[PDB]
């Protein structure tokens, strides 16, 4: 006339790993480790921006592709691959740096820097940036000699930052295919353009000589660029071979960047943002990507580490 | 695995419970049944859920780009950038690996503990009426029916009242 | 929490006991008293010091600035040092909250396991002149004066001498 | 008759958390991460160097701000906000590399590289660095052309390691408010002044151009430096806007820099500072300063993290 | 070292002991004997070589030079390299001296339980038939020659063939 | 008649730490902290190239020590601080990343860019650099103008990465020691080198003036390189002051890279290096060279840290 104690068991368990063994069979585990990816960029809730054909560097100076994006405004900032900085070919200077700025800028914020000009032309223009016919950097002005061959007056422009926020402030060199036709822009000798702030001091020197086409011409503008501090002045001494901002750029507050290549939905929260998707999970590791940015869980090496929510699992 | 009960001298479980973890299987005057204990039960299930709150759970802490997949960075901040990135990624592996190897030692351990917290809980009831059988059931000396086994199960038996028919029933 | 006696078959603790962390409460001839058990208590505190000088202590490992908070450096290092500083802190953070949960879990049943080691080796002094109660004491059958059980708190008590008087009276 | 065993309890004992639960009561705890700071930078026992408004590479140029630290010697060198580099107005290019070499050099030992010259001036003055009247950078010299639009001779000088530790040479090129007034200082031409150890190699072009007023004028200097090597030789070719070493700098063993703006104390001891004082704590995580240096404990998020040095609290 | 048994209440172990970890010290009719318990020694060590398997192994993932022993890089980004390799250091050695601390700790007290674990058992193969001496030991109260303890090693013994001589011999 | 259980024990135990105890005494344990080093490359199995007195960013342009190494091919690169990258004295510009790019190679392909010129001289040579009599780097080559002063026609070559994998391109600048011996060299005038791809633009301009003597001479020619990219162009205009690339490099596959003194051994076997040796270990720790690269164990502070592999010795 007995009483036995037992405990509860099941026909198959789940394997897990122990500091002591590999593969004990447990009642129950649950998986660690995120492995499903969802192949969309989850946005709700979030005032997003997919500049699609515009680089991020192009809402500053504004070629055609980015004409949408001069003031733009986002939580949420999406670069795609088909996206370009430029109309005119060239670069700009230390452009990471640039990116990783607007990428958490929450937006930008034009506004003039009211430069007006004696002595010069301020209207050139191209056949790469169309929009009605050949156009120009929305954003700046290629100033230029009155005249073929003229002389270029050496010049001085200086902007103050009234507000108080940071700016953003960029000019460019432009290096001609040849020393001969740099004469027939911005008339002859050597040519310096020097830029200025208080904390900043530097200067410039155009570089012409042949390039191999890209967008049709050989010719080059590289954009330079500097962070004006509050009541703070900037001055450009230049002679030449310089393109002018028009305005100024400030940002807006908070925002976060990524890179992608899958669509927008709106029908989707999440945090964790990597270029094939979105992460949506509570567990603590992910293995999908080690890239992924946002607040995201760790990303491990390991596909899978089980946990156990059951006691061993014994059966006869 | 510790403690001795689970996978050892409670040699293998029953698929016949499913009410519960932990239960009593009798065996009387009326014949076989069986019953789970709630109470250690849900001792472990609820032990077993502050593990799954401290681990399913919320980093709020964002990271952003320092890197750039279509347009690569200059080589020299990359490869500082990929050897901090693998190193941190070196320890995040190194921890998980160890974290869940950590908690499942003590998971499957804390059963085992729930079971033997039970086992030797009962023998404190039947005092002297009662004997060791070896492999988890406790010979009870004299005749409890299917009213005084719900008395065992449910922590009311009082062993005087069997004491005396118990004591020679066993001699 | 494991073990089983502290929050277990021990029903709550005794705010009387003010020398030191594990004692006796007996009741006989004269009536009730209460003394605390040294040798089980300094084992719990030595522990647990133990535990307190492997982390309140020092590590002379230098850190530098590669940073600044006057004149800014420019950003891209200054981003690839706030990230890497962050994720460092993720990583101290992580195991900061988990070596102190870990060290929790371990403490608290640490405790209680000295309890438990303290009941049955009390139990094993009084072998056959004594029954466990259940709930944490012995119900001792044969007369044990106030001199009888200093003999039990400090090891001595030998049992054959109550031995004879015990049997019969447990019957 | 009987024994009973039992264990202490407490009226309140403190909540701390485990693996398998959050707020267990336990006998007694005690905290792990450090909260309190004490505002004050504990320099007991340690030879201690306040720049206060000498910026730390203002001890390398020497300007009025400096003359007391152009031979420190510390094993504790504070940087404070009013601290300035610089007297005419102006940069060092690389800079936060030279001040974390400073930061840990135990202070710095002068000495003269010698140069003489022959065809110049050498005596180039300022209202900027003002001692008695005008003056310049104590430890460089303002060469110049012999009279108003004279020609520079074009000077090679050089000066050779003598010692068994690495030197720092620092030289500097004037940027002229206008092409017009470089040459009523340095003559006219293209200025190339030419700089080669043999472990390092590069030249410089002064830059003239409008920048605006700092100091009242709106020129600048931007120094540059190299680490020049036992029995090394360093070759300064030139033909103007150059600023010359007088000095050479050598480093005096070790020390830890920090940058603070509280008080010196030297009735507390401390090796964990931060900017506003000094983490005194045996703790192995810190909730005060996450850029915090020295020997410090962890930074961590959490506040507080109680770690139990009781059993379990169990009253009735 | 929790459990109670190891350093505890057997008063120290046995050098004589070299067939294995946990042994029976016997002694009769025909005097004194020892033997080393494979089943129990076996769990030991398989369990210690679980844990030696687990971190006598072989992480694959490469590293590079970022760095330079023959012509030093830049100084900012050597003392970002630095900064960031020496704070990687410090984490790793955190991690390694509290890992085996960890393992150490565990390592004790599984072996403790080994005992606890077998002492426990064979107490319940002679039911009623013995007493726990206090020091690791149990007294027959019956005769049993070198073959009565061959049963109890090979866990054979059956209780009843001695109870009845047993029961009286104990009074 | 009574049963005992017990334990083994040894006379001496090993001593442990655990988390309640420093120096306990297990009865047996197990190092887990690597000290032991084997001083030599432990290289069995692997394509290994020594360089030896050959530097890395010699492989690119050939100075007589890299003769053999021009078109190399390894599993293991192996740099020894005997190795010069330059004959002429020189430097490159950006180098480390250079070096970091060689030594994960597996190896560099060579291949002509087939350039030829005309009203130049191709075969400027030099004591330093020598063969058979005085000579020059064997994958580049010194362009000069025919004869002394003659000018230097302006110049414009390409070359097309006709392959499906990035080529390394590398062109140099040549400092002469005075304007005065420019002259003699590549004529008179600014000298302008011009550089764009079309992912990278820019230019360069000579640096004449005295530098102290090495290996005879006091000039120096800097070195440059880009990687360009498949179907991509490269654009070399150029008047003078230019070192002219013969052959592009192109990567074989993969490798890594190590930098020691001492020597190769084919009879060990092993996948962690150091300058010093080979850390041959299966422990999770060592404390050998935290700058150990390869596949290794970790570099911890400790000297020691024993694993427990037995129960508690007690003895009596
Ligand atoms: C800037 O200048 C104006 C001058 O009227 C002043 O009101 C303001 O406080 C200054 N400071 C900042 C931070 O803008
Ligand atoms: C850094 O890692 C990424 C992948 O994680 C790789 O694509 C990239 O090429 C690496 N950087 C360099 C310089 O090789
Ligand atoms: C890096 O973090 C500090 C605070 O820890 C912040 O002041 C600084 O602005 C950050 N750097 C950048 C580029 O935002
Ligand atoms: C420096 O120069 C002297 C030449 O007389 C020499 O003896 C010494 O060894 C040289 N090198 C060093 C490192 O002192
Ligand atoms: C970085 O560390 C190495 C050794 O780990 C040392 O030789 C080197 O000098 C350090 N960097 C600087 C700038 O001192
Ligand atoms: C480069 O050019 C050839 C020209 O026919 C073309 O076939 C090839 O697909 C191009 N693309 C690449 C990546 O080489």
């Amino acid at each position: 006339d007995k009483i036995c104690l037992g405990h509860h068991a099941v026909s198959n368990g789940t394997k897990v790993n122990t500091l002591t063994e590999r593969g004990v069979e447990v009642v129950n585990a649950t998986e660690t480790v995120e492995r499903t990816n969802i192949p969309r960029i989850c946005s709700k809730g979030k005032r997003t921006v997919d500049l699609g054909q515009c680089g991020l560097l192009g809402t500053i100076t504004g070629p055609p592709q980015c004409d949408q994006f001069l003031e733009f405004s986002a939580d949420l900032i999406i670069e795609r691959r088909e996206g370009s900085d430029v109309c005119y070919p060239g670069k700009f200077v230390n452009e990471e740096a640039l990116r990783q700025i607007l990428r958490e800028s929450g937006g930008i914020d034009k506004e003039t820097m009211g430069f007006t000009y004696n002595g010069i032309r301020t209207n050139g223009v191209t056949s790469a940036c169309k929009r009605s016919g050949s156009s120009f950097y929305a954003e700046m002005k290629w100033l230029l000699s009155n005249t073929d061959n003229a002389a270029f007056p050496q010049m001085t422009k200086s902007y103050k930052n009234t507000r108080k926020s940071p700016a953003i402030i960029v000019w460019g060199i432009h290096h001609s295919v040849s020393t001969a036709e740099q004469t027939k822009l911005y008339g002859s000798g050597n040519k310096l353009v020097t830029v200025g702030s208080s904390n900043y001091q530097q200067s410039f020197v155009p570089s012409p000589g042949a390039r191999p086409q890209v967008n049709g011409l050989s010719g080059r503008i590289d954009f330079h660029w500097l962070i004006l501090n509050p009541n703070d002045t900037v001055t450009f001494s230049f002679n030449g071979a310089f393109i002018a901002p028009d305005r100024a750029s400030f940002l807006r507050g908070k925002s976060m960047g990524i890179q992608s290549g899958v669509q927008v939905d709106a029908n989707c929260e999440g945090d964790c943002y990597h270029s094939g998707g979105t992460i949506i999970s509570n567990l603590p590791f992910q293995n999908i990507d080690s890239r992924a940015v946002g607040k995201c869980p760790r990303y491990v090496k390991q596909r899978s580490l089980l946990l156990a929510t059951g006691m061993k699992n014994v059966p006869e | 695995g510790l403690f001795g009960a689970i996978a050892g001298f409670i040699e293998n479980g029953w698929e016949g419970l499913i009410d519960g973890w932990y239960g009593f299987r009798h065996q009387n005057a009326q014949g076989e049944g069986t019953a789970a204990d709630y109470k250690s039960t849900q001792s472990a299930i609820d032990q077993i859920t502050g593990k799954l709150n401290r681990l399913i759970a919320k980093t709020n802490q964002q990271f952003e780009l320092i890197d750039n997949e279509f347009n690569e960075v200059e080589k020299q901040i990359g490869n500082v950038i990929n050897w901090t990135r693998d190193s941190i990624t070196e320890v995040w592996s190194y921890n998980a690996e160890l974290l869940i190897a950590m908690e499942n030692q003590h998971t499957i351990d804390l059963a085992d503990s729930e079971m033997d917290k039970l086992y030797e809980r009962v023998k404190r009831q039947l005092r002297e009426n009662a004997e060791e059988d070896g492999t988890g059931c406790f010979e009870i000396f004299h005749k409890c029916d299917d009213d005084c086994m719900a008395s065992i199960r449910n922590n009311t038996y009082d062993h005087r009242k069997y004491r005396e028919e118990a004591m020679q029933n066993r001699i």
